[PDB]
């Protein structure tokens, strides 16, 4: 992709923030896809004014912010190229020792909450032999 | 190809958000499946009584 | 050639294997006749002197 | 030996002619076409 | 819907969450079963103490029977409705912390993704596109072309100049 | 013919982090606390049965 | 009902009429019933003790004339009433050994004809690992889809027609021939299936999970897979639609067929299976 | 490159066996020294020979 | 002849199969009250195997998992597939030959032989006539056999060197002592 972000202004793209959503289609197959105009205008923070291109049309963003995305980008891609590649991007999971030590607790908690309702024990009647009897 | 190779892998990782409403749903659940349990286990107490 | 060789060869072992096998079969095939006539002659036998 | 020769027999003959329908299949509406319900 | 939770799990954190899975399923085996008749026990000493002789030791073992089904069935209406949990709540309150983190960094990467298709989508085709304008915008190439066109006179002009082929060539 | 519960059908936490420790020992602690009570609270009844 | 060995032979001879007497009440008051006569074939043996000891005439292999007045008797009070005689019935499976898979006996070949089915079983399936090791070619059911679900029907009409093919062209296939795509499709699906119709023991299942199965087998969600995966290809879906697609399973239960919206739904759940988890292949 | 020349009837004896073995002991021998080893045949015995 | 709630009998009985036919009425009602069964054969014995102990014949109760673990009931279910896949190519090696077969075929016939071999064991009370010492044998070391066996860990071996060994390790020293 290019660093090449079309201005915003209705004199160049007309109705950029009259609705919430942008989409766009991909590919050969031309898939359809819905991005928020948040997550649009999160890259006119990045883009800088000062440079402007084809026609005065389209501004660059700073080249942190694109070799970022260009990152972003080719991870993704590599990991759909690899075999071994991560099912998530959930990094490291490692609260699930966490989980099991508290459901573990909550359930001993009720089972030793419960037998001491269960043991009042007042009193007993054993039958015993000679006396009862 | 360089498109459809993100595309397909960002639908892979799309699913990736549901974790949290479901972890949100164990604190809410389990403080009801306990409360659900104990009356269980009165229960079981009733029964292994009554059947000896 | 070789192949041709081999399967006249394959031939000549089945047919003395197949000549073996109907050896021992005709041989099962008389004693299970023997005993299909021994069988039901006893079953007429003892009906005959059930009476 | 029975249901072996039996079950090898129904098998072969069952591709041999699975090819052969095929085969028929595609050229027949060529040779055949006043039956095409394509063409009616 | 959290026992839906399964595939997030990796090798290293496996049997842990099989235990806590195994826990959970052995609590629903109580419940489901403890719940499903009822209550068809429910004795009646009426036969009892008819089709019994002796009437002295059945009396008081029918008093410990009674005496005890009281205090259960106060239990249960008393629980029917702290502190001791919230120091294991706080480990959770973690847990859904780093969870939410996670959740959020994928999240922006799989939106810098969408960015870039975005981008890749706006963009004018790179044949219409100035060149000029592209080496502008781009700083890396710029510093390639620096590298073998005005540090060097004799460089051949190939799109790549340090592949293989041309190393092994020179 | 009686059915008492026993206390010993309860099983404490197995450890796995080091982050639950603050947790875990807070339980087995109290469960020891419950277990030893409840003990008493059982064997007096059986001696005040037979005084 | 036991009627054991040490217990007398007119007990062995008169346990399955008791039986039948005690199932009558359901069948006549309007309840459904089930009974299964195991070891049918130790009554003809009591039978012909107590004739032989009485000193009537046998027939061949020492039995009387009267072992199919014997067994219709029998098998005949099975029945399903009308809505006047209030629609209960009596069903039954009664059971036979046989010797060395004699069949063209006589005992097997009289209950044999006078019966509305067969569930043949075999010791050569037993131990290639079909488990039950039903025979699908011999064992028949005249009643047959009268008996059987729509449900179950989309599923089971095609699963014949796979497994029948698959039998046809298994033997000949086996000898390492090369095949077209068409038949290594047929062998896949027919191995496939044979895979999925094996259970453990005491281990039954809903009517509907066995349709989700089946749907999943003929749909194509195993041919790619590897045979010895589906073992828990199997036990996982159905925790999977247990957990998650109860609605799916009660929907089948209730209007006992697949609309296009239960068809769609059950799809897109194999789906999100077979993307959660990873096989072999 | 190995050239194994077979038949495509069966009842041959034991011909496409011997033919079978001396290929996978020509290619077990030259792919240890790292000769890439491509396989051309005759006949439809070699295939189902070597195929797995 | 039942265990009950005060002691037990546990009960081996031999039954006398005659003209060695298993459809006698004798032997057909004493297999109805058996809890476990071991049915030998002739064929297996003039092949020198001993004991001649027919695997698919032979069956019992107490094979399933819930009381013999899952690794033992897989094994043992895969052995008798193993037999039966051989058994059913027995005609068609009697008349054309192995030569027909694939080889998958040919590998499931040479691990067939191989375990039924190492299914024979040197009593003590036959060393009057086999003159060979006894091998008690446990039953961990043979379900690794068998593993071992079924998995491919000892094709290299030759056929005869299951014969009358007991575990494995003699295997592989018998199979050393005949490669000189």
């Amino acid at each position: 992709m290019l660093n090449f972000i079309p201005k915003r202004c209705p004199s160049v793209s007309l109705l950029f923030g009259k609705r919430p959503v942008q989409r766009i289609e991909v590919g050969q197959a031309r898939h359809q896809l819905e991005i928020p105009v948040e997550t649009i205008e999160k890259i006119y923070e990045g883009v800088d004014s000062r440079l402007e291109y084809h026609n005065k049309d389209y501004n660059a963003m700073k080249w942190k912010d694109f070799m970022k995305l260009k990152l972003d980008a080719y991870h993704l891609l590599e990991a759909s190229q690899s075999e071994t590649a991560a099912k998530s991007a959930l990094s490291d999971l490692n609260w699930f020792s966490d989980l099991a030590d508290i459901y573990s607790g909550q359930q001993t908690m009720a089972e030793m909450d419960v037998a001491l309702k269960a043991q009042g024990e007042q009193k007993l009647s054993y039958p015993i032999q000679g006396k009862n009897i | 190809m360089g498109e459809e190779s993100v595309y397909k892998q960002m639908k892979k990782y799309a699913t990736d958000t549901k974790c949290l409403d479901y972890l949100s749903t164990f604190r809410t659940e389990v403080e009801d499946q306990i409360a659900n349990y104990k009356v269980a286990l009165v229960s079981q107490m009733r029964r292994q009584l009554t059947e000896r | 050639a070789s192949e041709q060789s081999a399967r006249m060869s394959a031939m000549d072992n089945a047919s003395t294997n197949a000549g073996e096998m109907i050896s021992s079969l005709t041989l099962r095939y008389n004693r299970a006749r023997q005993a299909k006539i021994t069988t039901e002659l006893v079953e007429i036998i003892s009906g005959a002197n059930a009476l | 030996s029975v249901k072996f020769m039996d079950q090898k027999r129904s098998g072969e003959e069952t591709v041999y002619f699975k090819k052969e329908d095929e085969a028929l299949l595609r050229n027949l509406l060529a040779n055949h076409p006043e039956y095409d319900p394509k063409y009616s | 819907s959290w026992m839906s939770l399964a595939p997030f799990v990796a090798p290293n954190n496996a049997a842990a969450w099989r235990k806590l899975r195994d826990g959970a399923q052995e609590v629903q085996t109580v419940i489901e079963r403890q719940s499903t008749p009822g209550k068809p026990q429910q004795i009646d000493w009426a036969k009892w103490e008819s089709q019994i002789a002796h009437k002295d030791i059945l009396n008081c073992l029918k008093t410990f029977y009674t005496n005890q089904v009281q205090i259960l069935d106060r239990a249960l209406g008393a629980l029917e409705t702290c502190e001791g949990a919230e120091k294991g709540w706080a480990l959770f309150d973690a847990a859904l912390s780093a969870c939410a983190k996670s959740v959020e960094k994928s999240e922006e990467l799989l939106s810098n993704g969408a960015r870039a298709l975005w981008v890749s989508c706006s963009n004018p085709p790179v044949w219409k596109v100035n060149t000029n304008e592209w080496l502008d915008s781009d700083q890396y190439w710029q510093a390639f072309v620096e590298k073998h066109h005005f540090y060097s006179q004799y460089q051949p002009g190939v799109v790549d100049p340090e592949a293989p082929q041309e190393v092994e060539a020179f | 013919g009686f059915e008492t519960i026993h206390e010993n059908s309860i099983k404490p936490v197995a450890p796995l982090s080091e982050n639950s420790k603050g947790f875990v020992e807070f339980v087995n602690t109290q469960l020891e606390i419950t277990k030893a009570k409840l003990r008493n609270a059982r064997l007096t009844a059986f001696a005040h049965a037979f005084v | 009902v036991a009627a054991t060995a040490s217990e007398a032979a007119p007990l062995q001879f008169l346990a399955p009429y008791s039986g039948c007497a005690m199932g009558e009440w359901f069948r006549d008051s309007g309840r459904h019933c089930v009974i299964i006569y195991d070891d049918l074939s130790k009554q003809a043996t009591a039978y012909r003790q107590m004739s032989l000891l009485l000193r009537r005439p046998p027939g061949r292999e020492a039995y009387p004339g009267d072992v199919f007045y014997l067994h219709s008797r029998l098998l005949e009070r099975a029945a399903k009433m009308g809505d006047k005689s209030g629609g209960g019935s009596l069903t039954a499976l009664p059971v036979i050994e046989t010797q060395a898979g004699d069949v063209s006996a006589y005992i097997p070949t009289n209950v044999i004809s006078i019966t509305d089915g067969q569930i043949f079983l075999e010791t050569e399936l037993f131990y290639k690992g079909i488990r039950p090791a039903i025979n699908v070619g011999l064992s028949v059911s005249r009643v047959g889809s009268a008996a059987q679900v729509k449900a179950m029907k989309q599923v089971a009409g095609t699963m014949k027609l796979e497994l029948a093919q698959y039998r046809e062209v298994a033997a000949f296939a086996q000898f390492g021939s090369d095949l077209d795509a068409s038949t290594r499709q047929l062998l896949t699906r027919g191995t496939a299936l044979t895979e999925l119709l094996k259970q453990r023991q005491y281990s039954p299942m809903k009517n509907s999970v066995q349709v989700c199965v089946l749907y999943c087998g003929v749909k194509g969600y195993l041919d790619p897979l590897d045979p010895k995966e589906i073992s828990r290809f199997e036990s996982l879906f159905i925790d999977y639609i247990n957990a998650n697609h109860q609605d799916i399973l009660k929907t089948i239960e209730t209007e006992k067929e697949l609309s296009e919206k239960t068809e769609a739904k059950l799809r897109a759940a194999v789906d999100e299976f077979v993307a959660m988890n990873e096989f072999k292949k | 490159a190995v050239l194994a020349l077979s038949s495509d009837k069966g009842l041959c004896g034991g011909v496409n066996s011997f033919v079978a073995k001396q290929a996978r002991i020509v290619i077990k021998e030259n792919e240890m020294a790292g000769n890439a080893v491509q396989v051309y045949g005759v006949g439809d015995k070699i295939r189902s020979a070597l195929q797995r | 002849i039942t265990t009950t709630k005060k002691g037990s009998i546990t009960s081996v009985q031999a039954v006398y199969v005659p003209a060695d036919d298993l459809t006698d009425p004798a032997p057909a009602t004493t297999f109805a009250h058996l809890d476990a069964t071991t049915v030998l054969s002739r064929q297996i014995a003039e092949l020198g195997i001993y004991p001649a102990v027919d695997p698919l014949d032979s069956t019992s109760r107490m094979l399933a998992p819930e009381i013999v673990g899952q690794e033992h009931y897989d094994t043992a279910r895969a052995t008798q597939k193993l037999l039966q896949d051989y058994k059913s190519l027995q005609d068609i090696i009697a008349i054309l030959g192995m030569d027909e077969l694939s080889e998958e075929d040919k590998l499931v016939v040479s691990r067939a032989r191989k375990i039924q071999r190492f299914l024979s064991q040197p009593f003590t009370v036959a060393e009057v006539f086999t003159g060979k010492p006894g091998r008690f044998v446990e039953l961990p070391e043979t379900i690794k056999s068998a593993q071992t066996i079924l998995r491919g860990e000892c094709d290299d071996l030759p056929e005869m060197a299951f014969y009358m060994c007991g575990g494995l390790e003699e295997v592989r020293s018998k199979a050393v002592k005949m490669a000189q």
